[PDB]
């Protein structure tokens, strides 16, 4: 479905589960039971089967060639595989984007704004921190305010 | 903005007066707010022609760009970057005494 | 303005067979100071006048400048020797270093206008200026 | 002062902070390894 | 114009468009006299600049 | 005279241990103090960290700044010692490695299994799992004789605490008693407590080590004892008549050493040489002997130089009357030169200690020291090539302080007519007759690799140089292997053995494996030493052009006023790219590279093909590369496929395997590589306009910085854009020769 | 196929980069304003002002032939 | 055969003759500012172009500029 076929139930797939565990006990069987050798790689075996069984209930969408494959169509149902990832990820990009701009306006109403930005204020750089889980309905606000642009005859320009 | 009392003495010219400055204000802005014209460039740092000698006092003048490291061992001040912490007596037109 | 005097050193980096141009740097000292050679090497500096012959301007310009820091002495003439064998006088121009003000002005190379006021290439279509 | 102001040098403030943000994706990988999703 | 901010129209320097701070307007007919200072230092590492009277807005 | 002016002149307490100098950075200059305008702020303040003549002019607290920081440095070497002793204790196979150290792979690190990486942790025996290591501390712990865990966890623990002791002198010799420049300037006294009472002592106090702790240890494992069932290292100390079971010279005491009537000392200080073929490596016994010989001239070397006390050689005097007719004065003014600037102490320094590593990792391959690292390939190709490059780069640093020294600390005053100054005078006649043969070199040695590999090419074999063809022996370096066969009995009458059995003699095999081979010098090897004559004079055709052209050239007159470290004088004269004295060890370096990875690479295959194998019990030697450097190694498409092609392949097929993480860095390093040509080929000004739009993207959105962000400057450029190339020009070449051997051998 | 076309568009606009930079550059900067005084083809401003090694619009042509190659490589 | 003309902003800041080593500059007096001179360059046929007067030149941008032209075997600096 959606071009190629679940990996829910793929022979291939299943084979990649076969040979590897199969090549993985070739290393158990030259230890003895109780050794700390041993149990590193017994411990080893269960965490590619459980990986295995992971990708099984997660509904990943690949075959013939036995490995997982995303979809980047935009597919809710394939929203796990890169949207929420995304979703997370340009959320607090997002602080670390508004906190460095909301540190680098109170910096430069100071008195020496060049030592201070290598020697940091910490009660002012965490001061401006912990405001930043909720960056994006201030960055709006910010945007119609009108000062997050400065009007282009003033700016640095060639 | 604390008080400092600089006494200039240009004996080629003949002019010794006592000038008053700040720990902002720069020597030759303090000599030009008392009336007393000083050789400059441009009020850099960054040339020979504003260069005073310490006679007595104390000179911050770490803001230049012309004058190494055994050329001010000497005393050789660029009057235009020098903080006057202290109350000095200055030596001025000294800019062929720097080389 | 030559004069037959000698420089007192011994080198073996100087100058090739080079007949356009040579020069002679002449000046007086008042020491047996030990100076470097502009090309390399140290030399004894006997207390009269001495004169150096090297290659090329630049080595004329770098023993003048050396001479005018270290022992100072303000009194290094320039000259220039051609193939032919005539003289320049070229460096101080007239008796004058050139930091100091003259006054005789030229004043040849001067625009008198800001950098940004220049015209573009294409109004300096096959022809030469700026 | 001057001690605590030597642990707000650029390199030494991001080490910290970077001895920190490397941490929290090794420990999350302990506890929860093999992730394409979620 | 003395004391406070006065911002740039020239090009062809570092500063443009900038903020600029004046200090000792001259009178002598020289071409450019105002000898205005800047923060944010240039690629020659000298912060201050002189340039005429034709390009304050302040 | 210095009748007491050898003494300490020590000031008591010159800098209190304060943390305002500590957190406001850049405060060695004036440059520096007043904060980052620039970014060229943040890369000045890592330039000019070390670089303290550029601080300050008194060189008293100078030469305090230099004497405190070796104590930094050398409390680094014992916690990094520490690091080698405690993953012997806590993380290591060594005490299973000793039962059987024939086929049981070296182990000092367990990765902790987080990402899925500890597929790297290989079956290396010993019941134990672990990355496969090649430092080899494991057969120096053998050749001391460490047996059991215990003795790893006490040195350790005894290294940290002498990292303790080291740290906390160079505290005291910069806050509360630091010495003047006459305790400094006192260098006739320096040589005779460093010959004798660091080397000789070194060596005296080790020889005790080595025969009353480690030639009865080796003289008890090799019999076949289990390492439990040893006697204790202070059971042959307190009991000499255990000794005396192993060598009955105990018996007697010391009085044959001391009557002089050391020939009863011949059982265990002998002169046997060679190879020893129970343990696989040198006679023991021999290097016992051989340390107590270099102590007892070591020790007399030790008073040759004037002291306090009247006699000895002075060092001012031996110097002086060395004057010639061609040399003009001598060496008058050399001994002032050496005991003011280190920068002249230093590139000395560099040279010799520079290539002593050379020197060690050519007497360390065809003489094996230590026991049970013959067998072991990856351990004698690591400790080959790690001691090549640390002598090829600080070979290279002696023309970066010979050049710094000039342009500094060199006044021309003090040197008229001297030695060093003849040579900027002749300037000229030294470098373009270096310049001739670079180019007599490379068209008789890298031209010939050309000429081969046509006549393969056009199909008439007939016509290059190999064995078949026109024949270049090299007639010379065959016949000293003809001389030393014949050092036993006849040249050297006492010595048993051979020197080594590189030269000739007879194979020597341990387990099978063969742990030294006759090396045949044949006519592949007279071309590649002539590679090697070849770009070793490349590069001190840069770097002797880099000292003698640091004061003026031609080009420019007044060098030395710009500075040692300066971009250019412009691009007139049509150009003054890259004219600094700096800019001749940023090209020195390259053909470093250029010559080093050669030499390691003529070594990995002539091992690989002569000398490294299996030997049959009938005595039939089969090779790892099957002897292919006798035809093979003549073209540079041979270069190309049976050497970098072929023994490639044991490094990019091992995925999935233990030898996983040099498959990465064998990948690491071609990136990191072409990183460098960025840095490289480029300019500064093209991303400074490039800077110039970012700025712009920055301006608009109220987000630029208070410093001004600029692009790096261009001897910075082109320091970047070298440690980068020097990174991923070693760094895979370390990355296919670890993966290669430990994979077939 | 999904991954190496994107390693084709990085080397797409990469090669545009240097390019448009190399047009629209040639003319002046803040680092040279008078670049169009100079010509197309010269070698540097020297040492001043930080260093302008490959400030011309020809070295800004000339960095893109190394992408070219790597983009059609 | 360069050319080294000297712009209008010119305060007379006297190091470009300073830094010449070739003393193709040289300071004319001229009417302007408090300085009272101008940097003049006669010797534009014996200058090599070695752009020291811009290292050591702190206006907006350049008063001295260096554009470098012709050439002959005194700007190309040999000494043979
Ligand atoms: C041009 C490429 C492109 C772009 C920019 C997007 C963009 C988006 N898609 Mg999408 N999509 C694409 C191609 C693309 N899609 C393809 C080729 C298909 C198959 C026909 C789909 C089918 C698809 C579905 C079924 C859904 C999206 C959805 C979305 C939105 C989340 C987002 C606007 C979601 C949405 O809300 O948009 C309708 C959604 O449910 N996409
Ligand atoms: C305050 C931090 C900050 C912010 C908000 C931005 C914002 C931006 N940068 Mg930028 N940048 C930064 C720091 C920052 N930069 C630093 C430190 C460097 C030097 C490595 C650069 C180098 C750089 C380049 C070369 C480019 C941008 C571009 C951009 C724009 C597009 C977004 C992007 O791809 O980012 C790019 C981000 C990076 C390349 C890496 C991020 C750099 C560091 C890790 C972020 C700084 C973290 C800092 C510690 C925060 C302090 C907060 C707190 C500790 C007090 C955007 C306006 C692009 C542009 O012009 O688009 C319009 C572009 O081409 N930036
Ligand atoms: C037992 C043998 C022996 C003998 C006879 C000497 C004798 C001497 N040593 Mg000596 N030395 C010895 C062992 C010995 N040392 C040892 C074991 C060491 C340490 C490895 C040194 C390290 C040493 C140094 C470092 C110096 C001497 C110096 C001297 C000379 C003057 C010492 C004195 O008393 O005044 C004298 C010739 C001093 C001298 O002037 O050397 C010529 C000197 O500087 N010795
Ligand atoms: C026989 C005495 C002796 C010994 C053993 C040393 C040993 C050393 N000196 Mg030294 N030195 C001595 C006498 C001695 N010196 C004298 C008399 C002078 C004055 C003329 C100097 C002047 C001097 C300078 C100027 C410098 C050294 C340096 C060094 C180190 C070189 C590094 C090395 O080779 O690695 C081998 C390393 C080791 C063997 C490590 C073990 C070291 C242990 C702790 C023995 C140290 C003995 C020490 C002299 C005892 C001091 C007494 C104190 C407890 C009160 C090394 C630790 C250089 C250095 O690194 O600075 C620290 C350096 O810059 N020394
Ligand atoms: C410098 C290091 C050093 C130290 C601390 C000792 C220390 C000792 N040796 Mg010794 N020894 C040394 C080097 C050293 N030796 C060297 C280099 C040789 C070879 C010439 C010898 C040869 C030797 C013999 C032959 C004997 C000792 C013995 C002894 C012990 C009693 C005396 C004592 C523990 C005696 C012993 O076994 O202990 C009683 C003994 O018989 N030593
Ligand atoms: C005995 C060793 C020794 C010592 C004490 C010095 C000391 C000095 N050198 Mg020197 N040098 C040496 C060896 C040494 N050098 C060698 C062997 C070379 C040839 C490679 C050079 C080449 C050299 C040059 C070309 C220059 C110096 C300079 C200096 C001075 C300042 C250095 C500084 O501040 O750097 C601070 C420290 C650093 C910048 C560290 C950088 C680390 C590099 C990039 C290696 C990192 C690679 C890493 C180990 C492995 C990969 C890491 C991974 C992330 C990929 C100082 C006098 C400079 C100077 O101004 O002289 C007065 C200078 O211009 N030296
Ligand atoms: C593989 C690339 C390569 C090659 C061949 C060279 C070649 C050379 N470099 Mg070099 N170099 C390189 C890369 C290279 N460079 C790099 C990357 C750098 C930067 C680090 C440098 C930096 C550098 C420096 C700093 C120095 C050299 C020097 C030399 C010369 C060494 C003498 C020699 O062997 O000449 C013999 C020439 C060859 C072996 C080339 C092959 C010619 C074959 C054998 C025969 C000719 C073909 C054909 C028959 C000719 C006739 C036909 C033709 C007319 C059509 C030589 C011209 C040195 C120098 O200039 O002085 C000697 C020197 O000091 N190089
Ligand atoms: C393989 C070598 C290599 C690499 C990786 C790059 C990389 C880059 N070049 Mg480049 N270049 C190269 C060779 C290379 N070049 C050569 C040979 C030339 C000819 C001289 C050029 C000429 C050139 C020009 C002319 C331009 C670039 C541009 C770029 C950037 C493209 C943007 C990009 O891909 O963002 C992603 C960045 C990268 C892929 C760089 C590597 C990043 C690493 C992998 C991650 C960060 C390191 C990480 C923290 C690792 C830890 C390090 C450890 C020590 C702690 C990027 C920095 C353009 C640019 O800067 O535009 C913005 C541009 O205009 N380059
Ligand atoms: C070392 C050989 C140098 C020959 C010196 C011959 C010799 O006896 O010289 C000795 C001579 C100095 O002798 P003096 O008479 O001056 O003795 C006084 C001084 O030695 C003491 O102050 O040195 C020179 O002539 C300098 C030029 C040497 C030329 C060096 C060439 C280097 C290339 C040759 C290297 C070959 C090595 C491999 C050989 C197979
Ligand atoms: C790309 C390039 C640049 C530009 C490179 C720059 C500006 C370096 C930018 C990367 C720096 C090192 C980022 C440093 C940021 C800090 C590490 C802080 C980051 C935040 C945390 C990691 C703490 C040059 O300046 C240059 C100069 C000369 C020849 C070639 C080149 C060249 O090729
Ligand atoms: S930067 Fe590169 S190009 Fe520009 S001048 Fe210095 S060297 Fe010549
Ligand atoms: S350099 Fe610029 S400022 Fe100094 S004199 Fe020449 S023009 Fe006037
Ligand atoms: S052109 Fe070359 S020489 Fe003439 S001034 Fe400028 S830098 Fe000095
Ligand atoms: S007046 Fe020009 S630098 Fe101070």
């Amino acid at each position: 479905v959606a071009g190629l076929v679940p990996c829910k139930d793929s022979k291939e797939f299943s084979r990649r589960l076969d040979l590897s565990v199969k090549k993985l006990e070739q290393r158990l069987k030259k230890y003895e039971p109780g050794t700390p050798p041993y149990l590193a790689i017994q411990k080893s075996i269960e965490t590619t089967k459980i990986r295995f069984d992971r990708y099984a209930k997660g509904g990943l969408l690949c075959g013939k060639d036995g490995l997982p494959h995303l979809i980047t169509d935009g597919r809710l149902s394939h929203a796990t595989e890169f949207i929420i990832p995304g979703l997370l990820f340009l959320y607090i990009n997002g602080w670390i984007g508004w906190v460095g701009r909301a540190y680098l306006i109170a910096i430069r109403s100071s008195d020496k704004p060049a030592e201070k930005e290598i020697i940091l204020d910490i009660p002012l750089a965490l001061g401006f921190m912990s405001s930043g889980f909720l960056w994006p309905l201030s960055a709006w606000k910010e945007f119609t305010s009108g000062e997050l642009l400065v009007d282009a005859n003033e700016v640095t320009v060639s | 903005m604390a008080t400092y009392k600089v006494r200039l003495l240009s004996e080629a010219e003949g002019i010794d007066v006592t000038i008053d400055c700040a720990d902002d204000v720069y020597i030759l802005d303090a000599a030009e707010e008392q009336g007393v014209d000083l050789p400059y460039s441009c009020r850099a740092g960054a040339c020979s022609t504003c260069a005073g000698k310490v006679s007595e006092g104390t000179i911050d003048q770490s803001d230049q760009s012309f004058l190494d490291d055994d050329q001010t061992g000497a005393g050789f001040v660029l009057t235009c970057v020098a903080y006057p912490t202290s109350d000095c007596t200055i030596l001025t037109h000294q800019e062929e005494s720097l080389y | 303005m030559p004069s037959p005097t000698f420089g007192g050193s011994t080198g073996g980096w100087l100058r090739a067979a080079e007949t356009e141009e040579k020069y002679a740097i002449t000046w007086t000292g008042k020491k047996e100071e030990i100076f470097e050679i502009p090309t390399g090497g140290a030399a004894i500096m006997r207390e009269g006048d001495n004169l150096l012959y090297l290659a090329r301007k630049e080595q004329c310009l770098a023993l003048g400048t050396q001479l005018r820091n270290s022992f100072k002495i303000s009194d290094y003439k320039i000259y220039r020797i051609f193939p032919t064998g005539e003289v320049q006088y070229l460096h101080p121009k007239d008796g004058v270093f050139p930091e100091k003000v003259n006054e005789g002005r030229v004043g040849i190379n001067n625009v008198s206008r800001n950098i940004g006021k220049n015209p573009n290439p294409i109004s300096v279509k096959f022809t030469g200026k700026s | 002062n001057n001690f605590l102001k030597y642990l707000s040098v650029m390199p030494v403030a991001g080490t910290i902070f970077m001895i920190f943000t490397a941490g929290l994706v090794i420990e999350v990988n302990r506890f929860y390894p093999d992730a394409l999703f979620f | 114009k003395r004391g406070s901010k006065v911002r740039v129209l020239r090009k062809e320097s570092y500063w443009y468009q900038e903020i600029g701070t004046v200090a000792t307007v001259d009178t002598s007919g020289i071409r450019y006299p105002v000898v205005v200072r800047f923060e944010k230092v240039n690629y020659s590492g000298v912060n201050t600049n002189n340039f005429a009277e034709s390009e304050l807005i302040e | 005279q210095e009748a007491k002016k050898v003494r300490i002149t020590v000031d008591k307490d010159p800098v209190e241990t304060s943390f305002e100098k500590w957190a406001k950075p850049g405060h060695f200059s004036r440059t520096l103090a007043k904060g980052p305008k620039t970014t060229t702020w943040i890369w000045n303040l890592h330039a000019d960290a070390h670089d303290f003549d550029g601080h300050t002019s008194s060189l008293e607290d100078v030469s305090r700044k230099i004497f405190s920081a070796h104590f930094g440095q050398l409390s680094v070497i014992f916690l990094w010692l520490s690091g080698m002793y405690f993953h012997g204790a806590r993380f290591s196979n060594y005490v299973a490695w000793l039962s059987n150290p024939t086929a049981i792979k070296p182990s000092a690190q367990v990765v902790w299994p987080i990402v899925g990486q500890d597929i790297l942790n290989g079956d290396v025996g010993g019941g134990f799992q672990g990355v496969q290591i090649t430092s080899g501390f494991f057969q120096l712990w053998r050749a001391s004789g460490i047996t059991n865990e215990k003795q790893l966890y006490a040195t350790a623990i005894g290294g940290l605490v002498m990292s303790a002791l080291m740290l906390f002198a160079g505290w005291f010799h910069y806050h509360k008693a630091a010495p003047k420049l006459e305790w400094f300037q006192n260098v006739e006294s320096m040589m005779n407590h460093h010959l004798a009472g660091l080397l000789g002592l070194g060596c005296l106090s080790w020889a005790g080590h080595q025969i009353h702790v480690s030639l009865p240890i080796n003289k008890l494992l090799d019999a076949g004892v289990a390492p439990s069932e040893i006697p204790l290292p202070h059971e042959f100390i307190v009991n000499r008549e255990l000794m005396a079971q192993l060598y009955p010279s105990f018996s007697k005491g010391l009085t044959p050493f001391f009557t002089l009537d050391w020939n009863a000392y011949s059982d265990f200080l002998t002169f046997k040489g060679g190879l020893n073929p129970i343990t696989g490596g040198l006679w023991l016994s021999d290097t016992a002997h051989h340390h107590l010989a270099l102590a007892v001239l070591f020790i007399v070397a030790g008073h040759m130089y004037r002291t306090n006390w009247g006699i000895g050689h002075s060092m001012k005097e031996i110097l002086e009357a060395h004057k010639g007719p061609f040399t003009g004065e001598g060496h008058k003014g050399l001994y002032e030169i050496l005991t003011t600037s280190w920068h002249a102490q230093l590139a000395i320094n560099l040279a010799m200690i520079g290539s002593l590593s050379i020197i060690v990792a050519h007497h360390m391959y065809a003489m094996p020291p230590y026991p049970y690292i013959a067998t072991d390939y990856p351990t004698q190709l690591s400790l080959f090539t790690h001691h090549m490059w640390i002598g090829g780069f600080c070979v290279t640093g002696a023309a970066a302080h010979g050049a710094i020294f000039m342009v500094r600390d060199y006044s021309p005053a003090q040197n008229y007519n001297n030695l060093l100054d003849r040579m900027i005078r002749h300037r000229d006649a030294i470098i373009s007759h270096l310049n001739w043969v670079c180019i007599f070199l490379g068209f008789h040695s890298f031209g010939l690799y050309i000429h081969n590999d046509t006549m393969r090419a056009l199909g008439r074999s007939q016509d290059m140089f190999s064995d078949t063809a026109i024949q270049l022996q090299p007639i010379f370096a065959q016949w000293i292997q003809s001389i030393h066969t014949l050092a036993p009995g006849n040249t050297a009458p006492n010595a048993l053995a051979a020197t080594s059995y590189a030269f000739g003699g007879d194979i020597v095999a341990v387990n099978g494996k063969i742990a030294m081979m006759p090396i045949a010098l044949g006519t592949a090897d007279f071309m590649v030493h002539h590679i090697h004559a070849f770009t070793i004079h490349v590069t001190v055709l840069i770097l002797l052009k880099g000292v003698l052209f640091a004061r003026n050239s031609r080009l420019i007159p007044d060098k030395a006023n710009l500075g040692f470290r300066f971009p250019c004088d412009g691009p007139g004269r049509g150009g003054t790219c890259q004219v600094s004295a700096w800019d001749h060890v940023f090209l020195g370096l390259f053909w470093m590279y250029n010559s080093l990875s050669i030499v390691i690479f003529h070594f990995s295959w002539k091992m690989q093909s002569d000398v490294w194998g299996s030997v049959t019990p009938n005595g039939a030697v089969s090779h790892i590369t099957g002897g292919n450097f006798a035809q093979s190694a003549i073209t540079i498409n041979g270069w190309l496929r049976d050497f970098l092609w072929a023994q490639a392949s044991q490094v990019i097929q091992s995925y999935g395997s233990a030898l996983s993480a040099y498959g990465l860095i064998f990948l690491g390093a071609h990136f990191v590589w072409a990183f460098s040509l960025m840095f490289l080929f480029s300019g500064r000004g093209y991303w400074q306009e490039l800077i110039e739009s970012i700025v712009w993207a920055h301006n608009k959105l109220k987000l630029g910085p208070a410093i001004q962000p600029r692009a790096l400057s261009i001897t910075q450029g082109r320091a970047v854009g070298l440690a980068h190339y020097l990174v991923g020009g070693i760094g895979t070449t370390w990355a296919f020769f670890l993966a290669r051997i430990i994979a077939v051998g | 196929d999904f991954l190496v076309h994107h390693a084709i568009a990085l080397g797409l606009h990469t090669t545009a980069l240097i390019l448009i930079k190399g047009a629209l550059d040639a003319r002046g900067s803040k680092l040279m304003p008078d670049k169009k005084d100079f010509g197309y083809s010269f070698p540097c401003d020297g040492p001043g002002r930080g260093g302008t090694c490959d400030i011309s619009a020809w070295d800004a042509f000339y960095l893109s032939v190394f992408w070219m190659l790597n983009t059609i490589g | 055969a360069h050319s080294v003309k000297v712009y209008d902003t010119c305060i007379g800041c006297t190091q470009c003759v300073r830094a010449c080593p070739c003393d193709v500059l040289e300071m004319v007096p001229w009417d302007g500012c408090k300085a009272k001179q101008i940097a003049s360059a006669p010797r534009t046929e014996d200058c090599i172009g070695c752009k020291r007067c811009e290292t050591a030149c702190p206006t907006d941008f350049l008063s001295v500029r260096v554009y470098l032209g012709g050439e002959t075997t005194r700007s190309l600096g040999l000494a043979y």
